[PDB]
């Protein structure tokens, strides 16, 4: 169905309603989310059907009709701004300063905001508008807040 | 069944409301892909 670049919501019929379970980006013909959101089930599009080409559980990333598309990396110093597409609401810009996870493996960039749990796949981005990651996959800190890392794959 | 509909474009936003702030945390990333606080 329709395949037109830009942000989409990802919903369920199986539970009370139409419950929205996260978030995806639609790009060059691939669908992005992460991997919770889906757990590597088809989607639907209309009359369409979208199917899992790649994914992996440990990165939590998924892409749909082809391999994964966004190659953007945050700089390590410029703000960004979260998309954020919450349940039920309007998509909204938010502008924000990442900081660090600090990892065995290297350092990534993680955004401070909460948003429910329905809100992953948002994408995050750079002044040029160009995906730099995708958001809901993270931790919660002493003060009861989730801080995202800056979720990014690799494009083959 | 999960279904997918469209919620806008992806620009900047020039203007946009500032908040959050940007922390240095110590993680771990296990192999289910779920990250944890390191003290
Ligand atoms: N939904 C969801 C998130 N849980 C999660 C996040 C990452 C993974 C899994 C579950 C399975 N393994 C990878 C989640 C949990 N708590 C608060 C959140 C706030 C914003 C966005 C996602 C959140």
């Amino acid at each position: 169905g329709e395949t037109t670049d830009g942000v989409y919501r990802v919903m369920t019929r199986r539970l009370l309603g139409s419950t929205q379970v996260g978030v995806g980006v639609m790009q060059e013909g691939v669908f992005h989310t992460m991997w919770h959101v889906t757990k590597g089930a088809a989607l639907r599009s209309g009359e369409g059907r979208l199917d899992p080409y790649w994914g992996d559980v440990k990165q939590d990333l998924v892409s749909y009709c082809g391999p994964w598309k966004l190659d953007a990396a945050w700089d390590g110093l410029s703000e960004v701004q979260l998309l954020a597409v919450p349940p039920g609401e309007r998509a909204k810009n938010i502008q924000t300063l990442p900081g660090i996870f600090k990892t065995k493996d290297g350092d990534i960039g993680a955004v401070a905001l909460d948003y429910p749990a329905g809100t992953s796949g948002s994408p995050i981005l750079d002044k040029c508008g160009r995906v730099i990651g995708l958001y809901g996959n993270g931790v919660v800190i002493k003060n009861g807040s989730y801080v995202s890392a800056i979720t990014q794959g690799k494009r083959e | 069944d999960m279904y997918i509909e469209r919620a806008g474009d992806i620009t900047w936003e020039k203007d946009a409301e500032v908040t959050g702030n940007s922390p240095r945390l110590d993680v771990a990333l296990d192999e289910s892909g779920d990250f944890s606080l390191v003290e």
